[PDB]
């Protein structure tokens, strides 16, 4: 990283990875 | 639970990018792509996840009918890979089978970490 | 005869992963892999067989006193799966008991075919 | 099939299976 | 070998060690 | 590459029992074992591997946070020694820091051989 093909990765995250951004 | 997965068949691919492997791997995320819709996924083999998976689109109707769904564990029967310009490669999966369904599995199997690309 | 061995139980295995089964089989050919010798053997569940079995190697004695043999039936109390990169998944017995000898049985149990990988 | 780890499985083939390839 | 508390070291296997029984 | 592991830490440790020394060892393997995980840990000291480590809870977050994963170097600052009644010696480790990644390492160092129980 970073490659331009990995732009939109986010796009693919788990819904509860996210979530762990904010309580861990 | 681990051991039902293909550990390394990521980095294999990733690293070789040969295509005479019949992998196990759990369905992490599915997002469709707007012709039929293209869907991407984040597949694990429970070492590594990698989001550079692609459904031919004949396997549409697995997704649609809610057989390959988040935590589903699948047999990638048939593949092909595309490397970007970038380094990228991109899996493209012709042909699978569901082994077992998301409810049966209904977790993440393991802790798998993002291959290093 | 066929009614002696857990039909489907090696498609289960393979499909499924679970280690929740208790499986009743027959050695059909046991073959060392030079630490302790490690055994790998060709099962059979009267439907399918398979040769990615292995034997944890506590249970070497029973090879080697030659209980455990080309024919015998056991049932199987305890396993683990592996699943290799390629999809294969291998089977390996922890814990068995001999039900019936070679001798007692004597012959191949029905005419079970390759499970298909 | 073919999977890279059933290369050897023919080292596994009951002698009898070997016999029949020739007779049948 | 063998003792009990070995009965379930096959779990601690590395993943290469066994796609080895298959191909060596 | 060997000459960073401490050959001959496992076979000390196996036969004095003695916890005043600070080897540096390689992961070979983690696997948890279900409170907090406990990790069991297959490591080599370039000589030897042995299954028998297992990690104390409060270093849960680097195998969790990815510090401490297979093929990392590690040096032990702390452990005790417990002996099962069956002989075998469990090593649990209660102080260590990650001296180079598994990626920095990228491969198992020389060809240890299991120590010999």
């Amino acid at each position: 990283s970073p490659l331009p093909s990995q732009a939109m990765d986010d796009l693919m995250l788990s819904p509860d990875d996210i979530e762990q951004w904010f309580t861990e | 639970m681990v051991g039902q997965l293909s550990e390394g068949a990521i980095a294999a691919i990733m690293q070789k990018g040969d295509t005479n492997i019949k992998p196990i791997l759990q369905v992490i995320n599915i997002r469709p792509i707007t012709s039929p819709p293209r869907y991407r996924l984040l597949m694990s083999d429970g070492l590594n996840t990698l989001s550079s998976f692609m459904l031919a689109t004949q396997l549409n109707p697995l997704v649609e009918e809610e057989q390959l769904s988040s935590n589903c564990v699948c047999q990638i029967h048939r593949f092909i890979v595309n490397t970007l310009k970038d380094g990228r490669r991109v899996v493209i999966l012709m042909e699978l089978e569901v082994l077992k369904s998301a409810e049966a599995v209904g977790v993440k199997i393991g802790n798998p970490v993002p291959y290093n690309e």
